């Protein structure tokens, strides 16, 4: 004598069955119905592993929703007459984050003419986002332009896609525009990141104003300085000491590191790395040291 | 021995079991858990059964469901005991009627609760077969055996709301509801209760784990080379073979409930006797994706993370698909040919993936004669369809948080035609499993049993019932398993037990071929 | 020490080894075999050389020919010894003249010849520096070196009449004539003469079995870890780089007669000094199919059976391609996308093949980790450029009855940034080939040579100098080797020898890789 | 001043550079021409492993060449004045055997609807031959008749190919020709086979008019008959014994298998093979034993 029927009438996106699709974010609310001859028991169970995170009313509300809260809910009828009523929905949650361009031209000794530059776009979406490469403003293939490879690669999960600059000819120093697009199915919009890669486009080189391991007495001054030695596209700087941070130490501009007293708590490595998405993260380490 | 339910009174039946060591059980064979399906109640989910105001006698086996063993049996998925005994099995379904819903209880405070779903094909087999009284007494554990509603009766689909499907494992839910307000009335717990089957009925084990009508009904599950993601674990073609089936027997409707309705006029005996051939490695009437009990495909399920945290104990044989083999390069070129184009649905591309799949499942130390290829092909259908799902679910289902153990069975059990130095072929281990060495080769299983396989039956139920019992099968009662910890299992060690005469645990098993399957083969095509 | 030739009279020199064991030898270092290749005759077949009446001073090293080791090497294909000490290989070449045709005699009753052909990248090295003195008291054979004339004044080619190519392979055949004529002065035997190499050397080795005009010049041949069919064994576009250089020293011209008659004017230093990049993997300058020297393709020739019953001794390296790999994921499927676009051509189907390389070389029980994604680059460019060629072309000589013995070399020698942990990189069985171990550790060869290191070297010697004298490399002379038979190799058993501490004798290496390479991924594209 | 050219102007087959491309038993002659100022010895040697087989005249001529003598040649001038002369040619040696075409249902049971039957071509021809695939007169594929696949399988060489039949359709059960092609390189024409796929067609099945081991005393008349019990197209049937063969043994007909006298040497095994080219071939053998 149980039955449950559920109307999913929310703020909730159109498409044009059992899935209740919303944009990240937006308000979700699902009107759970019920019908028996006692009046049965209204239950709105995510599906969590267990051999009382449940909402007991007839409405599942939930005002801003994230990827996390995008499992399968169900509704259910306790009435002691037969069998307890289930139905249940898969609450997809969708969402496109903002793509990240990274170059990568693989180098050593130049005996080879081949000049091959690599071009990884990686993005976070809920619906597996489609990539849409450009040159300025031409979206270009292999059947278009036939110097360059597009394809995604395996055990990557699909959230990446790499543009192939075989041999750079004079017009692949150009700019390069990632397009990433979700269609549009809760409205998201596209979005898109740009790189310039000219004939200076270099990985980073950091110089250090110190010696690799700098010994220092208690109660010193100790200042560091991370200094850039390469990276056409202007590196960013930062400095790091691993397990236990430091209260005194301060880091006002990326490049200088600041330790106004030492105490052998401070002691251990300070790692200042200099990433500009064009190669692997430039990496200078000073190996602090407290007598003792 | 009478006891009383909530719907009447049973008198069972106490035996004494052929082993010296084990003591007597009591038996209650036949009490039934829902409302027979008769009528309008074929094709419809089961209700709660009627009381007796008496004592019913249930000391005798209830009927099986309606079979038809006799022509065109699925040898290729069915275990080889059955295929090869068909006369000793066919004993066990000499009485079948529509009117099936029964089960049968092997009893030695409250007990944990082992019930077997029985496998196969979804289109034969019995509860009957297996006497869970050798497994009880040695355990401390009850044992359950039921009949669910078979192939047509049970599985009949149209993919619309006239018959939405899955009737079986509505009986299968409604016989973890009986026993889960019932079995305290016998001393068993409702709280440890574990199903366990083998072949279709782990297959089945694992859909109740991704269903929502089992929710407090168990709490552990042990799937035995059965998974929910096989090839042949699901229909995703309902409506078609209905359809055929609908007009075979002269019910071909356009209107589905109209279909419906004519085929719930027919007898039993004139719809299960009539054969609707599936596609190659697939099934013609088995689970659906109702949108009900099963939410969705069960691979979305689990990569989704859509299922509770129940207790899962899974494993593989080393040589299932026996029956697969039973060679010429030609041939073998021609079974990968119409292997690739049955399993992947004759895509584009099937000559690179018939290649590498060719390569890859060829021993090129030596590859001229046919005895390696015999045994890459026992690799390759061994894979594919049991090895490969299994690490699969177990790799899933870890990862979020849901204890799993995983096992291998390497040592059978010798009978005519199946000698001791080949693999362990498919529903070879449950003899170990109902601790058939312990009392002697019944006629279904007719193996020389030797002192090594009663040792290792003792040892694969030990671990079993300790399973059921505190979720770890090797913890609450521990001579070749000498401290052997059977580890956990999650996505980064992959850990697994090797059951056998000389055990191990090991980190990757088959993690090449595995790896092949998963991750490799889909982009191609 | 002065012997008569059919040309003149040449003055050796007499000089002790650093070793108690083995003696005095007798040195000819430079005399010559051919008639400058000077004006008219660069770019030209060598003839014979001309005749002194007195004696001429054989006492000194004879000049290299004209290299250029300032910047831009070919670090891939080298020696791992020869690109880490580029300054005690520098000392060997601080002389070059074009007139660089001489030869080096080292002798301790016709002594049986070994030839030894240097290799590196063709365009670089030098037969001084290797000591034939040591391999020549111990093995009881006359061991020479010799020095042929180097990329572009060696392997210029347009594919025309103007400039056939492969003059450096002619120049080595000159020397093979010279021997056969002239080494019967020294004793040694014209008709027990063996040509061995490493590297590119011995790719010139196979190229001269594939050849007709070594016809009666010598009977055995020894490849170490170099191969007629590998990506740089051949150059297949001579023209093009051959009119690029033309270019770069403004000698383009349309007619190859004519450009060909620039590029004999202009100075040799002003030629060597010029750098054409060619394709990665690949050679601007090389060995040509000039349908003369090399008849057709090397791979063609052998697989239509078009050469001669020579006895071939060929071997790969545990770790060849040390180089290539000097890892995380992303860059590993960086790598393999040039692999498979550089060594195929660009092929449509690229990414099958890339996604199926990169399966093919993931160990799957752990994919976490990059040190294991170092190992398996090592393996995927050892297999490609060395293993699998090896194996091919052992294969394809042995299927018409010609005697091969095929050794995989796994011990290295220790050094600097070479951990005796590590592989045995590409060129690391040289020391042991040259008895480098018994005479201390020079400034190119570094190593922290241990007992081991000495007896492994006299035990490769020992095979080496037998294999020179009776084609089977254990039969003259016979402590961790023992009685172990270097098997024959044929196509059936596939036997090779384990050469290192640890010896023994196995029937199939790579058999899996090695099939991957030649009978599945031609079929992708 | 040695130098050699040579003319191949033979009864050589014509092609619209180094190779010398005639068909099979033509009569094959090249003609090797020296210069030298001392008269040089000619020599025609063909490329056989050795660490007196050659002609030693100007002309090589063999009036009918097979396969086996289709290898490399070259000619070579023996003159002491400087270098010996050597040229090269590769003998092309074509031809096209007859198809050979044999059907492959690869079935126990009946319990799958599949009904899939493979065609399996195979030939030998020097040069890779190229298969047309008909079914009576129309030349089919995938593109035309999805119900069919063709492919080539690798680890055979290539001198092999297979048409699939899937499922069987009423029009499956036709007539196919596999037609053969060297696409007349040596005005070698196509040539082609035919096989009748019906309802009936199935290997065969030997019926054996003797138990398996035949016991028989010294100097008896032995007589086995070897019967048909199933194939379509009318299977061939053969005897055989083995090792040795028997002189008093005759095989009349193709089932009848007849021993005079019987002595210990007679003993042994007798394989009568039934062979339409449809499945597997039938084996009976009688285990032939003499008394001692
Ligand atoms: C800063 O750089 C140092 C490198 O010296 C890092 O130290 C390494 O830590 C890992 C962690 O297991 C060890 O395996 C390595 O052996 C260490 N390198 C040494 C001892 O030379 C340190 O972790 C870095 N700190 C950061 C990134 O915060
Ligand atoms: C006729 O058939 C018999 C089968 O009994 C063949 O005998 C087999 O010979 C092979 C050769 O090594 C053995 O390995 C098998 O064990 C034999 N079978 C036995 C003993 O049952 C016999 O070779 C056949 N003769 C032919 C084909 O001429
Ligand atoms: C390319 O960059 C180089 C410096 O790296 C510069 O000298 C040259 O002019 C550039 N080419 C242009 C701007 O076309
Ligand atoms: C260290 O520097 C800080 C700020 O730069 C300053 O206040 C402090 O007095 C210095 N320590 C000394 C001088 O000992
Ligand atoms: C089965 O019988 C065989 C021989 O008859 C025997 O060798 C084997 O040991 C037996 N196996 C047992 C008793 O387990
Ligand atoms: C090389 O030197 C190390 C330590 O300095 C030593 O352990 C090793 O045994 C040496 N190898 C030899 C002497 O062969
Ligand atoms: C097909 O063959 C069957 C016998 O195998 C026969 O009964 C039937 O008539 C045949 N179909 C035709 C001739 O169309
Ligand atoms: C055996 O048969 C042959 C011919 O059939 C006959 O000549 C011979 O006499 C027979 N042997 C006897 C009758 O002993």
């Amino acid at each position: 004598q149980a039955q449950i029927v559920h109307a999913g009438q929310a703020c909730v996106v159109k498409e044009d069955e059992r899935v209740y699709t919303i944009r990240e974010g937006d308000t979700l609310m699902l009107q759970c119905l019920v019908t028996g001859h006692p009046r049965p028991q209204v239950r709105w169970t995510k599906t969590a592993g267990s051999a009382e995170t449940s909402v007991f009313n007839e409405t599942l509300r939930i005002e801003r929703i994230a990827r996390t809260q995008g499992g399968r809910y169900y509704c259910k009828a306790e009435n002691g007459v037969g069998v307890p009523a289930i139905k249940s929905i898969r609450v997809d949650v969708q969402y496109l984050d903002e793509p990240m361009l990274t170059v990568h031209q693989t180098v050593r000794g130049n005996f080879y003419q081949e000049k091959t530059v690599f071009l990884r776009c990686t993005v976070n979406s809920n619906p597996p986002a489609r990539f849409i490469w450009k040159r300025g403003s031409d979206t270009l293939s292999h059947s278009q332009d036939n110097g360059v490879d597009i394809y995604e690669p395996l055990y990557t999960q699909g959230e990446t896609k790499v543009l192939k600059l075989k041999n750079l000819r004079p017009q692949d120093y150009a700019s390069y525009t990632c397009q990433v697009s979700v269609r549009n199915v809760c409205g998201i919009p596209d979005k898109a990141i740009t790189f310039r890669l000219t004939n200076t486009t270099a990985p980073p080189a950091l110089k250090l104003s110190v010696n690799e391991t700098l010994v220092v007495n208690p109660g010193e001054n100790v200042t560091v300085q991370c200094l850039l030695t390469g990276g056409d596209p202007l590196p960013q700087l930062q400095w790091s000491h691993g397990p236990g941070p430091l209260p005194l130490g301060a880091l006002a501009q990326g490049g200088t590191l600041s330790i106004p007293s030492v105490q052998a708590r401070d002691s251990g490595y300070y790692n200042c790395t200099a990433t500009n998405n064009v190669g692997n993260p430039a990496k200078k380490t000073v190996n602090l040291l407290v007598r003792s | 021995p009478v006891v009383n339910t909530a719907y009447g009174r049973v008198r069972g039946v106490r035996r004494e079991l052929n082993n010296e060591i084990l003591g007597p059980v009591v038996q209650f064979l036949g009490v039934p858990y829902a409302t027979p399906p008769l009528g309008a109640r074929r094709f419809q989910p089961p209700e709660a059964p009627a009381s007796w105001p008496g004592v019913r006698q249930a000391t005798t086996l209830p009927p099986a469901c309606p079979q038809n063993l006799h022509g065109a049996l699925p040898a290729i998925m069915l275990p080889v005991w059955f295929t090869d005994n068909l006369e000793a099995a066919a004993t066990y379904v000499q009485n079948q009627s529509e009117d099936c819903l029964y089960l049968n209880l092997y009893v030695p405070g409250k007990k944990p609760v082992m019930l077997f779903l029985h496998g196969g094909s979804y289109m034969e087999g019995t509860g009957n077969m297996f006497d869970g009284s050798v497994l009880a007494a040695y355990g401390n554990v009850i044992v359950a055996t039921l009949n669910y509603r078979l192939g047509v009766l049970g599985f009949l689909s149209t993919g619309d709301q006239a018959a939405k499907g899955n009737y079986g494992l509505l009986d299968q839910i409604q016989a973890l509801r009986w026993l889960s307000e019932n079995i305290a009335h016998f001393g068993g717990d409702p709280e440890r209760i574990t199903i366990f089957g083998s072949g279709a009925g782990a297959s089945c084990v694992n859909l109740l784990i991704l269903s929502h009508h089992s929710e407090g009904l168990f709490q552990k599950a042990i799937a035995q080379s059965g998974t929910a993601i096989s090839s042949w674990s699901v229909n995703y073609q309902p409506l078609k073979y209905t359809r055929l089936l609908a007009a075979k027997v002269g019910c071909d409707r356009e209107d589905s409930a109209e279909a419906v309705e004519c085929l719930r006029r027919k007898p039993s005996r004139e719809l299960v006797d009539q054969d609707v051939q599936p596609a190659r490695y697939h099934i013609a009437f088995g689970p659906v994706v109702d949108g009900d009990v099963v939410p969705d495909d069960p691979e979305i399920l689990m990569q989704q993370g859509e299922f509770l945290n129940y207790d899962m104990l899974i494993g593989v044989n080393q040589g299932e698909g026996l029956k697969f083999v039973e060679v010429s390069a030609s041939a073998f070129d021609f079974t990968v040919s119409n292997f690739v184009d049955n399993l992947y649905g004759y895509p584009e591309g099937k000559d690179v993936l018939r290649e590498t799949i060719k390569f890859m499942y060829t021993d090129w130390a030596d590859r001229d004669n046919g005895e390696m290829r015999r045994k890459t092909l026992l690799a390759l259908f061994t894979d594919h369809q049991w090895v490969a799902p299994a690490v699969a679910t177990a790799k899933l289902h870890a990862d979020y948080q849901s204890p799993v153990y995983f096992y291998t069975f390497y040592h059978h059990c010798q009978a005519e035609g199946r000698p001791e130095w080949a693999d362990a072929a498919h529903g070879d281990e449950l003899p170990y499993v109902f601790g058939v060495p312990m009392v002697g080769a019944t006629d279904l299983f007719p193996c020389n049993f030797s002192k090594n396989d009663v040792m290792l039956s003792a040892v694969v139920m030990t671990y079993w019932t300790n399973f059921a019992k505190t979720g770890d099968p090797n913890q609450p009662v521990p001579n070749r398993f000498e401290e052997v910890v059977w580890s956990k299992f999650n996505s980064k060690e992959k850990q697994y037990l090797h059951i056998g005469l000389k055990p191990r645990v090991r980190d990757n098993y088959r993690a090449n071929k595995v790896a092949f399957w998963l991750e490799l083969v889909p982009h191609l095509h």
